[PDB]
């Protein structure tokens, strides 16, 4: 929660930072999709994106 | 009276080519709007504002 | 009298030009009905509603 | 069948779980169907 951080952190748990993480990262693949989807063809490279 | 007639039937002819354009324009019309509901659903379906996943349980 | 004629003869062109516009309709029509046949077939492969697979024996 | 499960042969847990991700991967590929083009996101999916 807060050993290396430096940013406080009022409360929470440790897995939940992993879950943060994966988040932004799911969150941009989701963003890359929609781009797929915008896209009806010349829009599967944003899906291999 | 009879050129006026046969005139007239010209006019019909001509307003039923009219009305085969018109049904052409539609019927592209038609399709383009399939399209555009398929695109909607399609970007429903991978909309980057859903929230959902599922629930280890 | 040739005069008449001459607009009777108009109006079979008339004639022929609102069947050729039919014609090029149809013609649309029945790529659409093939790619809708192709679609069918597509799905039909595809379909989840399939519960067969091969069986180790 | 019930040491760790906790609900009362063992070629059968395996399978109905690989049926249910198979099921979505059919799903999947069912939409990538739907799609004619622009569908084969869903196929690599």
């Amino acid at each position: 929660a807060s050993a290396l951080l430096g940013n406080p952190t009022q409360g929470a748990s440790a897995a939940a930072l992993v879950d943060q993480s994966a988040q932004q990262g799911f969150d941009r693949a989701s963003e890359a999709f929609e781009e797929a989807g915008f896209f009806s063809s010349d829009g599967l490279l944003y899906g291999l994106f | 009276e009879l050129q006026a007639r046969i005139a007239g039937e010209q006019a019909a002819i001509q307003n039923e080519t009219t009305k085969l354009q018109m049904i052409a324009q539609l019927r592209q019309a038609e399709q383009a709007l399939i399209s555009e509901q398929r695109r909607e659903r399609n970007m429903r379906i991978l909309s980057s504002g859903n929230q959902g996943m599922p629930t280890i349980q």
